[PDB]
Order: structure tokens, then sequence, then C-alpha cells
């Protein structure tokens, strides 16, 4: 138990978690565009001129 | 004058050969110068509504 000074280390291992990327890199999934306003069907001339 | 349709509370007719001055005179009299009866003074006694 003299606890002498040992030599300098050769290198460094570093352990850390890696993320999973099987999900991302996929084609994007955007929010679907709301439709442009379309005229309602069944619009008729309700007003007829008097006389 | 040619009457098209007349029931209660509606009347379509024609005036043929009269000018816009007299026709507009008749329209304006009907709008604003034929007299009727309408409520003017309201004497309230109680109104809890």
């Amino acid at each position: 138990g003299g606890l002498t000074c040992a030599s300098a280390p050769q290198g460094t291992l570093r352990i850390l978690e890696g993320p999973q990327q099987s999900l991302s890199g996929s084609p994007l999934q955007p929010i679907p565009a709301s439709p442009p306003p379309q005229i309602p069907p069944g619009l008729r001339p309700r007003f007829c001129a008097f006389g | 004058v040619d009457v098209v349709h007349m029931d209660e509370n509606s009347l379509e007719f024609d005036m043929v050969g009269i000018d816009a001055a007299i026709a507009n005179a008749f329209r304006r009299i009907l709008l604003a110068e034929v007299p009727t009866m309408a409520v003017e003074k309201v004497l309230v006694y109680n109104n809890t509504s």
C-alpha cells in the first residue's frame, strides 16, 4: 500500500447512450392543409323580383 | 293601371305612361305621409321584467 505514482494513460474510453434513429429520417408527416372554401351545392335564386 | 296580384297586405300593380316625378311622389306619400295610429305614451305602473 505504498501508493506510488503510475505512468501516464494511453487513451480514453467514453461510454454514453446513443439515440435511436430508426424512427426519424422517415418522410415528414405535416399537418394536412385545410381545404379552400368551396361553393355549397344547391344554391338557387330564392329572390324573385316583385311584380 | 294593370293589377298583377292583390291579396291581404300585398299589392303589385303597374302604372303605364306616368313620369318619375309623380310615381316617386306616390311612393314617398306611401312611405312617409299616409297617417296611421300608433302608441305614443306608455304609462307604466309596475315593470318587474
